[PDB]
């Protein structure tokens, strides 16, 4: 439609042209989550939005209507949100939290009252 | 209240708008200070009848928590994917002052 | 001698009066209450350190400018003589180079401050 | 629902009618003159201000402020010692020392309030049972001594028989609503 | 420059106060017959630096024990 | 036994940190006395930061040490700036608290105490 | 119905508790005893190792944008072993939700610090520090805030006493605001209040 001269976030720029960044960006994470082993959940969680909402981005091209189903407010938001949940995943593979439990705690730990 | 007329009118002036309806003090219109007795009133739980503290207690139906995942225990933690709950839905842009 | 007379009568009205505000008050002196202020808390260095002055170009212009002021000011007479065009040439020349070198520093954000 | 406050609905219209407009607000500072005309009608009001000592601020029945240790209309020392005015007091500044009176009586033999370190909250004269303590009108009892602001069950008894005539009007006043 | 350093080091060890320089030596240890734990020693380390104008970390003053390994040492 | 470190593998470790600590205070006294006037000699200053030192000699856990190199070096900072104030540095030296007698006879003639 | 009572749902309950589940399923390296009270405020409980990873999950995460820190508070427990519960709690600003996510620790057993994460966590790390003591690990500054310079304690600690150890006053013969040892005109009054009485059935200790 027209370029939302003003996103009323401040420090947020515009991004002239999404549908675009959101595809490398969800691209980028299906392509990143690959590494992560098939039992982890955060593979399968992660997948199951970015297909969700890479199938809104391919459907809709207005950005209006584009806000408005994918509900995470402007797309300039939704934007930083896949470049920091594609950090969140480099990070994921290098922390590796799907392995067991380490060092269970004492029992009289979450006991309340005492 | 006692601007002879014409001072009320340079301060009217000056301000931008009347202020002799709108006054920073209090002369008359205000409630006096010596007051009729009330009746207070009486809530619920008076009921004289019907009426048992088992019935209309707050503070005991509580529970401790509800536990999911406990290493303690032998608990276990296709399945769709989660939110704490519905997002936020927008605020709408008010009609009264939108640009104020 | 009367601009001397007044001049002498207000330094000494000022010099009597200081006199008067040291030497007929009441003194308890000691180190804790002639030390310097700085809000309650003692001073971390000394107040005889170096201050950064972040318009010092616009203080040097300030000076040349004052040189300017020093030009322009002859005009009253100036006008009283036979030409009353040569002066108005000159002190428009003046004038305008002035503005011209206050634009220029402008321009090149001199009048800007040295963050 | 939410509103902008200093967002501008659109740009980029102006002939020169407006642009003189702009450059009259510039050059003569016309916005300026409306603060001044503001402190001008201000000069020609009349001033919120009172002759303290001669005339005063308005208080209500429940104002608290001073303390006192009432008596019963027969004369009676009010007080019991029932020791919950000090239970409750979020400052500890009440302390009771009771005995029996050689009367028969459970009454005190001490009621200090280091005023020094009550909040005057009023929960001492909510708490008492019988309307015994109390927090009244005096605002203005000001000392030059830290010790004098200690309070014994003598002082509390001497402020009663002062400020019985208002506190019993202050009680009468404000009484089903406690 | 060597044994100038010599005399200067024990110069600096008699003004050091607290070692009573009857005994002292060059060969002398410091734990060992004078009784000075490891702060003495960094207090003696520091008035070498004072002495010189190079700064020296904690692990070569650990490994002296002796003028004659301080004296050792201003040469490297 | 088998517990997690602090900046220290073994206490000797701990003794090299200490080691720099006490260096950094020996090196500021002489500062400290002349930035805000204090009225003791830079010996006493230095002997008050060895009796501080050894008011701690007794212990040999290295996680105990660090964090007292910790709150030294709080301390030292506090100090190398002027955060605190010619009270709180004389505070060290209890220049109006009489000193506890630490015989038995005269505990005994003033006070219960042990 | 009831009035005096508060009223109650059960579709925050149950929202709560499918994201506790997400949440231990999703991260199972540290994650202890999600439990979901009966006022719906959701409370994951955590290794102390898990703290970065986490709290950046639950900041970053789309489903999870716990993107603001409120509170960071510590609870000293002299009982369990582990004294200080440290607790973390979160809003998200997108689902208008909260959620709280503990950790344990100890005197001589610190925690990586958070500024990598939420940079309103300094001060509050500080603030743990100063009154429980608890040290942080690559925290920038980790000095005190509110309690005096030349301080000795960790005051919040429950065997640290109400009153103090030292007290000030000025004194003419230094003409400094010395630091002489505690000794009050009166003695707090501790008050014996708590009933001999099983209030609350629910939460009956058996032996
Ligand atoms: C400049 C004009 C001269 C001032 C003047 O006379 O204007 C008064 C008069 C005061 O009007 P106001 O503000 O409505 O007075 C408030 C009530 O009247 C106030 O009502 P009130 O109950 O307070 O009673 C007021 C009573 C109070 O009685 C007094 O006069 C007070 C004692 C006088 C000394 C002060 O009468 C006056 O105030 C008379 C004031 C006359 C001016 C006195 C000039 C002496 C000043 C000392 C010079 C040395 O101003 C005018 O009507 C003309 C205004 C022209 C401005 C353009
Ligand atoms: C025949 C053809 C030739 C004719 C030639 C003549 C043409 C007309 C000349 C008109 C020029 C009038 C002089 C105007 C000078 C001020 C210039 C100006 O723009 O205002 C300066 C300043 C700027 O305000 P700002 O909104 O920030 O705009 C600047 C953006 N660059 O705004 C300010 O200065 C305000 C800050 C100062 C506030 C001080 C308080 C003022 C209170 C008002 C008291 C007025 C009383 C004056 C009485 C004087 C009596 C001696
Ligand atoms: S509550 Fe009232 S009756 Fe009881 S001790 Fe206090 S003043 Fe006396
Ligand atoms: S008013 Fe409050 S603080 Fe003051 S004495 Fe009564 S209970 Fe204590």
């Amino acid at each position: 439609g027209l370029l939302k001269k003003t996103t009323g976030l401040v420090g947020l720029a515009v991004c002239d042209t999404p549908h675009e960044r959101l595809t490398i960006l969800y691209t980028k994470t299906l392509d990143i989550l690959k590494h992560f082993p098939k039992h982890a959940a955060y593979r399968k969680y992660t997948e199951q939005i970015t297909n969700e909402k890479l199938d809104m981005v391919k459907a809709e091209p207005d950005v209006k209507k584009l806000e408005a189903l994918l509900q995470g407010g402007e797309v300039e938001e939704v934007i930083l949100q896949a470049e920091k949940e594609l950090s969140l995943a480099r990070k994921m593979l290098k922390w590796k939290p799907w392995e067991p439990l380490v060092e269970e705690p004492p029992a009289n730990q979450w006991k309340w009252p005492i | 209240a006692s601007a002879t007329r014409v001072i009320q009118k340079l301060r009217n002036w000056a301000s931008g708008q009347d202020l002799q309806a709108k006054l920073q003090l209090r002369y008359q219109e205000i409630a006096k200070r010596t007051q009729p007795p009330p009746k207070l009133p009486v809530g619920p739980s008076h009921k004289l009848s019907n009426n048992y503290y088992c019935t209309r207690d707050g503070r005991r139906e509580v529970v401790p928590p509800s536990i999911i995942m406990s290493s303690q225990k032998a608990l276990v933690s296709e399945k769709k994917a989660v939110t704490p709950a519905p997002p936020m839905k927008r605020w709408e842009l008010s009609k009264d002052q939108p640009y104020l | 001698m009367n601009l001397y007379t007044v001049i002498f009568i207000n330094i000494l009205l000022s010099l009597t009066l200081i006199l008067v505000a040291f030497w007929l008050p009441q003194m308890n002196l000691y180190s804790e209450k002639a030390n310097p202020y700085e809000c309650g808390f003692d001073p971390t260095s000394s107040a005889r350190l170096p201050f950064s002055m972040k318009f010092f170009l616009v203080a040097i212009t300030f000076l040349l400018f004052d040189l300017e002021i020093a030009l322009l000011l002859p005009l009253p007479w100036a006008i009283q003589t036979i030409k009353t065009s040569t002066m108005m040439i000159m002190a428009f020349i003046l004038v305008t180079i002035l503005s011209l070198g206050l634009a220029y520093e402008w321009t090149q954000k001199g009048l800007e401050w040295t963050e | 629902t939410y509103k902008y406050v200093n967002k501008k609905e659109q740009e980029s219209e102006v002939d020169m009618k407006s642009a003189t407009d702009n450059a009259a607000r510039i050059l003569m500072w016309t916005e300026l003159i409306r603060g001044l005309g503001m402190t001008l009608s201000y000069l020609f009001r009349e001033p919120a201000t009172i002759n303290y000592p001669f005339e005063k601020g308005p208080l209500s029945p429940r104002f608290r402020g001073e303390h006192a240790l009432r008596r019963y209309p027969s004369g009676e020392e009010r007080c019991i010692a029932c020791k919950l005015c000090e239970a409750i007091c979020p400052a500890q500044a009440i302390t009771i020392e009771a005995e029996p009176r050689a009367d028969g009586s459970r009454r005190t033999t001490r009621y200090d309030i280091d005023m020094t370190k009550c909040i005057y909250c009023g929960f001492c004269q909510e708490a008492c049972p019988v309307d015994a303590i109390v927090e009244g009108p005096n605002f203005e009892f000001s000392t030059e001594t830290h010790e004098e602001l200690l309070y014994n069950k003598e002082k509390l008894l001497n402020n009663g028989d002062k400020w019985e005539a208002e506190i019993a009007a202050n009680i009468q006043a404000d009484y089903l609503y406690r | 420059t060597l044994d100038g350093i010599k005399d200067r080091v024990l110069y600096v060890l008699k003004l050091y106060d607290k070692i009573d320089p009857e005994k002292l030596s060059v060969n002398s240890h410091f734990m060992k017959d004078l009784g000075l734990d490891s702060l003495d020693q960094v207090e003696i380390i520091m008035a070498m630096e004072d002495e010189f104008g190079f700064e020296i970390p904690d692990i070569d003053a650990e490994k002296l024990m002796c003028p004659q390994e301080i004296v050792d040492y201003i040469a490297d | 036994t088998s517990v997690k470190p602090i900046f220290s593998r073994d206490l000797n470790e701990a003794k090299r940190r200490v080691r720099e600590l006490y260096r950094a205070w020996y090196r500021e006294v002489p500062n400290t006395v002349h930035l805000m006037q204090l009225d003791i000699t830079v010996k006493q200053g230095r002997d008050k930061v060895r009796e501080m030192f050894m008011k701690n000699a007794h212990v040999t856990d290295p996680r105990v040490v660090d964090l007292l190199v910790i709150k030294g070096k709080m301390e030292l900072q506090e100090t190398i700036k002027v955060w605190k104030q010619r009270t709180h540095v004389m505070r060290f030296f209890h220049e109006t608290e009489t000193p506890r007698p630490k015989d038995f006879l005269s505990k005994f003639y003033m006070g219960h105490d042990p | 119905k009831r009035p005096t009572v508060r009223p109650r749902s059960d579709v925050t309950h149950k929202q709560l508790s499918a994201f506790g589940e997400y949440v231990a399923e999703i991260l199972p390296k540290y994650v202890q005893q999600v439990q979901v009270s009966c006022l719906d405020e959701l409370e994951i409980c955590i290794h102390p190792d898990g703290v970065i990873p986490t709290l950046t999950f639950l900041r970053d995460h789309t489903n999870a944008q716990f993107k603001s820190l409120a509170d960071l508070t510590a609870v000293d427990v002299p009982t369990r072993q582990n004294r200080f519960e440290i607790v973390y709690n979160l809003l998200s600003l997108r689902f208008n939700s909260r959620i709280r996510v503990k950790t344990y620790a100890d005197e001589l057993t610190p925690i990586d610090s958070i500024v990598s994460v939420h940079i309103a966590a300094n001060w509050y790390e500080r603030e743990v520090w100063d009154m429980f003591g608890v040290f942080f690990f690559n925290h920038p500054d980790l000095r005190r805030i509110l309690t005096d310079y030349g301080f000795e304690g960790h005051p919040f600690r429950k065997d640290f006493p109400l009153t103090g150890y030292v007290e000030l006053r000025y004194d003419d013969e230094v003409k400094r605001v010395v630091a002489e040892p505690v000794e009050l005109a009166q003695e707090f009054r501790k008050f014996d209040l708590n009933s001999p009485w099983e209030a609350f059935p629910a939460y009956r200790q058996p032996p």
